[PDB]
């Protein structure tokens, strides 16, 4: 929903995406941990920028692959709200339309890369879920 | 004396995954002997039937999977896995989504029009909703043929400057119609508002 910062799921593992503060991302699965809370804006229809609410970093790879947080609003963050007709969505990378780069999860809480994802994945299907157990 | 076995995937504990899908909880584990087994979703014994299409089984690498799933079977699932020597368990939380891959939906009635003397001025509002994250503009037909625009969302101006248009010392300069552009990947929209001016 628009309303609330929300969590992204991802079934492959379950992992929570989550912005640790020193720019690194990957996913583990307390939902007690503090940087798990996104709340998301679009500047346009298609794309979306993801913040962790605590520590004020967007999510932005660059070529890299190496998924890191930035602190700037830059040509690195942005990505796809893709819902597919599974119901989950995912998340491509704004620096292509190349060569499909998907936000990942790598089955042990250790995603990346986006050279070796595409070809599937089910480590990109993600999910938005409500803070609570609501 | 019971002990569950390879720690495949019980790091799973949730299970968010939309509805109409399927989903595996599964709970190997032994011990000296076979272990009658059951379930539990946050209680005492649930059965079948509890659900319609049933459940089905396998008492043989002794787990659960259940399938076309909906929002009413949400909630926390309990492996219980034991002999006369102890008992073992697991249990697993399931959160059932449900997504509207329609574009945003808007509140019948906004904005609603408005009046007031010039020098003063007041507001029509847009709410949001909800799902496909929106991204928000309102636009007015003046000019000589074509609308021209509010200011962006996502331009850096939040949850505060939300459209909420603000109109200081309303002129009749402003006078016409405002309407309200958000959009997702399904399309997008909504209505619209005339300024009735003195």
């Amino acid at each position: 929903n628009y309303k609330k910062p929300k969590l992204l799921y991802c079934s492959n593992g379950g992992h929570f995406l989550r912005i640790l503060p020193d720019g690194t991302v990957d996913g583990t699965r307390d939902r007690s941990d503090q940087h798990i809370q996104l709340q998301l804006s679009a500047e346009s229809v298609g794309e979306v920028y993801i913040k962790s609410t605590e520590t004020g970093q967007y999510l932005a790879m660059d070529t890299d692959g190496l998924l890191y947080g930035s602190q700037t609003p830059n040509e690195e963050c942005l990505f796809l709200e893709r819902l597919e007709e599974n119901h989950y969505n995912t998340y491509i990378s704004k620096k292509h339309a190349e060569k499909n780069w998907f936000v990942g999860l790598k089955k042990n809480g250790s995603c990346k890369r986006g050279p070796r994802t595409h070809y599937g994945q089910k480590a990109i299907l993600f999910l938005p879920l409500p803070v609570s157990s609501d | 004396a019971p002990y569950w076995t390879n720690t495949e995937k019980m790091e799973k504990r949730l299970h968010a995954v939309p509805a109409a899908n399927t989903v595996k909880f599964r709970c190997p584990a032994g011990g000296n002997p076979m272990p009658t087994m059951r379930w539990l979703k946050n209680g005492k014994e649930f059965k079948q039937e509890h659900r319609i299409g049933g459940y089905k089984v396998r008492n043989q690498h002794w787990s659960l999977i259940m399938e076309s799933v909906v929002p009413s079977d949400k909630g926390n699932y309990t492996c219980v896995v034991e002999n006369e020597y102890g008992s073992i368990n697991h249990t697993y939380h399931l959160d059932v989504v449900e997504r509207s891959p329609h574009r945003p939906i808007l509140q019948a009635g906004l904005p609603a029009n408005a009046s007031t003397v010039v020098g003063g001025d007041v507001e029509f509002v847009c709410k949001v909703y909800s799902d496909a994250q929106p991204h928000i503009q309102w636009i007015k037909h003046v000019e000589k043929p074509y609308l021209k625009v509010l200011k962006a969302a996502g331009v850096n101006t939040t949850d505060k400057e939300i459209e909420v248009l603000y109109i200081r010392n309303v002129t009749f300069e402003d006078a016409g119609e405002y309407t309200c552009l958000a959009g997702n990947s399904i399309g997008i929209s909504f209505h619209s508002a005339w300024l009735t001016v003195l």
